[PDB]
């Protein structure tokens, strides 16, 4: 985990004390390193809201049918259609010019009403975000034993004490991950971030999803109905997607406006985006302030001795974005499990260490025989040598960072 | 011509606000528009611009990636949605016509603006401390003493002196707003030096929003 | 791109007021459109003057003929000019420029139509009391009252070296007798307060500085 | 590679003078190295 991530953020843990504050971003990882402690990678992978109650639905593409009109001569009252008071019909009354050309006795303003049945083709739904009902999902991975095939691996993480999964919710800001022989890691995060979920809706358009403010969503000039469906929902302000034009004394034309997809998608430009699947998946947003203690986090294999047999690169030292170097080696010994002798030195004799090791306390786990193991180092600015092994059959590799 | 802003208020670092500007008195669909900021006591700062048709948008680097400007010419409404709010975004936001002409431009007309406040703390009471002279300048025996009211959240703080007995020579000063997010205030009175040993000097601070009534032996 | 304006200027009516706006070497004043905006207390900014040259300009709506503009290329400076000043002209004035999607405002000049004999500021500096020091903190308050156009500059000092930390100063504020008041605060710890032998509040107004000191002794 | 500015030299003695030189790096990937040993100056390069 955390190696190939661009937003990588090598924040250092204060050596000796168990006090570390971390900002956890979406799409970015954090590598925490302490003294005499196993370096752990921490990533906030998923932020989910679960509680979604439908608030209001808007129609953005509609269909029209059964257009009809009724006209009246002057001084004969108001026009009338049997469907003018129907909930599913949209209507409009107007005063047209009538006279002898129109087959009327007098020259005056005649009453004209026209209606048509409105049907919604495609709809969007704004639903409620219940505040204090969030769910953050954090992944934690431990160095040393792991090789880079574990960079992308989410299976077997309960038996492996290498990768723990944690959930943080409002009303439950504290949590503690079990890392077995590595001990346990506690973390108390929930920010209550002034990101007023109590004042946002979850807008689903058509397989496109957004996070939407309430005052703007209430003032959307499109047909709407409040709740969910139980057969023939009653739409309001149906005039928003249907317009009458050019009434001529016995008939007024009425047309639908067409799809409002691009209109709202343009209006939503710059909003906080989100997805949905599994019936509960949700937003891509970060800014998780955490404060974590590693008191119960112990190192694994301190009682191991150094590995005696020879190593061999299976990958050549590769520089990352932040100047750290990743290394993979195979080990041809039965000595395992044992401690891997890793060091950097301009010296070569004997045998001054210069830089740092990210993969603190490197070990192998498999005994027999040709196990793989991958490790990361932080060399100093300038020149240095990468040294894996002890004595004869050692491994030496020159490096130049920056 | 009238430009009426709304949609602002008190927010906390992070999160989002959406400002809206209703326009009337002119052909809205023919003009470019821009948002401009003015922090309390500071100058003007351009935020973002939008063209008449909306095809071209511009943003100040201090807001790029966080703000986004929108237009709805059929409703005559201008929008500025602000994400990931920081304390730097605390200001008054003005909606203004940003016109385009043959070789002439400008912010022709302005709205009255809407207040946007980004703040982290929730609600807090003050701590009152005295300010004794300890020096005596003796210019017509005029000695000046007071009390400082430190670190309160809501601005309303009423300060009296000797429970209304002391009215002559009282001066309560406007407050500061610190980077901690709280307010601090001071009040001072000038008094004859012949009263240092006779008149008991007392300051009466009341902070109603947090139910604090502190009277300190100034 | 930086537009530089003096923080405050002051004059009497009937004067030909001159408010400068220096353009950074990024731009060239002779090739720029100049937009001046007037803002009076309690009101929004108003477009005051557009100026490119004496042959290319336009006054704002309701802006009298006394308002004019000019440029000087040697100093890369634009000017706002007010013939025959009057109390109504008292406001803040901001120059502005366009540059490739950027609308750059100057710092803003606070013009004071002189109404008063320029008043002497009265300063007083207080040390930290005792009760707050036992709470491990130490805050020095410097209070300025009864002074001429509401523009002062405060500098904090400690043992000769200017400090620039823990400082917050109020904006000037009109009070009872139409004069201005302000207050500067210096926030330190108890050990920070004892570390220095002497502190001083250094307020300058119209190029003449008043300075008061306080000692932990 | 090759150096355009043959025999690069500083002339002013004390202390922090400036100089310029031009190089013609090989095709592909390279590093510009000025200085010797400790406190050298290195810059990676990739021409066309």
């Amino acid at each position: 985990r955390c190696i190939g991530v661009s937003n990588r953020d090598f924040v250092e843990g204060m050596s000796g004390g168990t006090w570390v504050d971390v900002v956890l971003e979406h799409g970015g990882c954090v590598t925490v390193m302490a003294q005499d402690k196993p370096t752990v990678d921490i990533e906030l992978v998923t932020t989910t809201v679960s509680n979604m109650a439908e608030v209001r639905s808007y129609c953005y593409e509609a269909s029209i049918s059964d257009m009809a009109s009724d006209s009246r001569c002057p001084t004969q009252g108001e026009a009338y259609l049997d469907k003018q008071s129907d909930t599913q019909y949209v209507c409009k009354r107007t005063l047209v010019d009538r006279g002898w050309g129109n087959g009327c006795g007098l020259f005056g303003k005649g009453s004209l009403v026209t209606c048509a049945k409105f049907a919604c083709s495609k709809k969007m739904t704004g639903k409620s975000i219940q505040p204090e009902n969030l769910e953050y999902r954090i992944m934690l991975s431990v160095h040393g034993s792991q090789h880079s095939g574990m960079i992308v691996n989410d299976t077997g993480h309960e038996t492996d004490e290498n990768r723990a999964k944690v959930e943080i919710t409002p009303n439950s800001p504290r949590a503690e991950a079990t890392l077995g022989g590595f001990g346990s890691l506690g973390l108390d995060c929930e920010p209550r971030t002034g990101l007023d979920f109590s004042d946002l809706y979850y807008l689903t358009m058509n397989n496109k999803h957004w996070l939407v403010h309430k005052e703007w969503f209430h003032d959307i000039p499109l047909p709407w109905h409040a709740g969910a469906d139980t057969g023939t929902p009653h739409w309001n302000n149906k005039e928003a997607l249907v317009e009458f034009k050019d009434a001529h004394a016995k008939r007024q034309t009425v047309v639908v406006l067409g799809s409002q997809e691009g209109a709202v998608h343009t209006a939503l430009a710059g909003a906080l985006e989100a997805e949905m699947d599994g019936a509960k998946g949700r937003l891509s947003s970060g800014h998780l302030k955490c404060r974590l203690k590693m008191d119960k986090l112990r190192l694994k294999g301190v009682s191991y001795s150094l590995c005696t047999a020879a190593f061999t690169f299976t990958k050549i030292p590769a520089e990352t974005l932040h100047g750290t170097v990743t290394v993979e080696v195979q080990y041809a010994g039965t000595d395992g499990p044992c401690k891997v002798p890793a060091q950097m030195a301009v010296d070569m004799q004997t045998l001054t260490p210069v830089g740092r090791l990210i993969t603190a306390n490197p070990v192998i786990t498999e005994s027999t025989e040709n196990s793989k193991m991958m490790l990361e180092l932080d060399p100093p600015f300038g020149d240095s040598y990468i040294v894996i092994g002890v004595g004869e059959k050692k491994i030496t590799h020159h490096w130049h960072r920056s | 011509v009238q430009l009426v802003e709304s949609g602002g208020g008190l927010v906390q670092p992070g999160g989002s606000l959406r400002l809206s500007c209703a326009a009337s008195g002119f052909t809205f669909s023919s003009d470019g528009m821009s948002w401009v900021r003015q922090a309390p006591g500071k100058g003007l700062e351009w935020v973002s611009y939008i063209s008449s048709g909306g095809a071209t948008t511009y943003y100040a680097d201090s807001v790029k990636g966080r703000f986004t400007i929108s237009r709805d010419n059929s409703k005559n409404t201008l929008s500025l949605q602000m994400n990931s709010l920081r304390g730097e975004d605390t200001a008054v936001y003005y909606c203004a016509k940003d016109i385009t002409a043959p070789g002439r431009n400008g912010l022709d007309s302005w709205g009255q603006g809407v207040v946007v406040t980004v703040s982290s703390a929730s609600t807090k009471g003050p701590s009152v401390f005295p300010l004794a002279p300890s020096s005596r300048s003796t210019s017509e025996s005029t000695a000046a003493l007071g009390c400082l009211v430190k670190d309160y959240f809501p601005e309303p703080v009423t300060v009296s002196w000797n429970s209304g007995s002391l009215t002559s020579g009282v001066h309560t000063f406007p407050a500061v707003l610190q980077s901690s997010g709280l307010y601090s205030l001071s009040s001072v009175v000038t008094v004859p030096s012949s009263s240092l040993g006779t008149q008991t000097y007392v300051c009466n601070v009341n902070h109603k929003p947090s139910n604090t009534k502190v009277d300190k032996r100034v | 791109s930086v537009l530089t304006q003096p923080p405050s200027l002051s004059a009497s009516p009937g004067a030909s007021a001159r408010l400068p706006c220096t353009l950074s070497s990024d731009l060239n004043v002779g090739t720029k459109n100049m937009y001046w905006y007037q803002q009076k207390p309690g009101s929004a900014p108003r477009l005051f003057l557009y100026y490119y040259s004496d042959s290319d300009k336009q006054l704002g709506p309701g802006v009298p003929n006394r308002v004019s503009g000019s440029k000087e290329t040697s100093s890369n400076t634009a000017f706002l000019l007010i013939s025959g000043l009057q109390p109504e002209d008292e406001a803040d004035y901001y120059c502005q420029v366009y540059d490739n999607s950027a609308r750059v405002f100057g710092g803003g000049t606070r013009l004071t139509v002189l109404g008063q004999p320029k008043a002497a500021p009265s300063v007083t500096l207080f040390p930290p009391s005792s009760e707050e020091l036992q709470a491990n903190k130490a805050t020095l308050v410097c209070l300025i009252s009864d002074f001429y156009p509401g523009a002062v500059e405060v500098a904090w000092k400690a043992d000769g070296s200017a400090v620039n930390a823990g400082v917050e100063t109020t904006k000037p504020s009109k009070q009872s007798n139409n004069k201005y008041a302000a207050s500067s605060y210096l926030s330190l710890t108890s050990d920070q307060w004892k570390s220095h032998k002497s502190y001083s509040c250094q307020v300058t107004h119209e190029g003449s500085t008043v300075e008061k000191t306080v000692a932990p002794a």
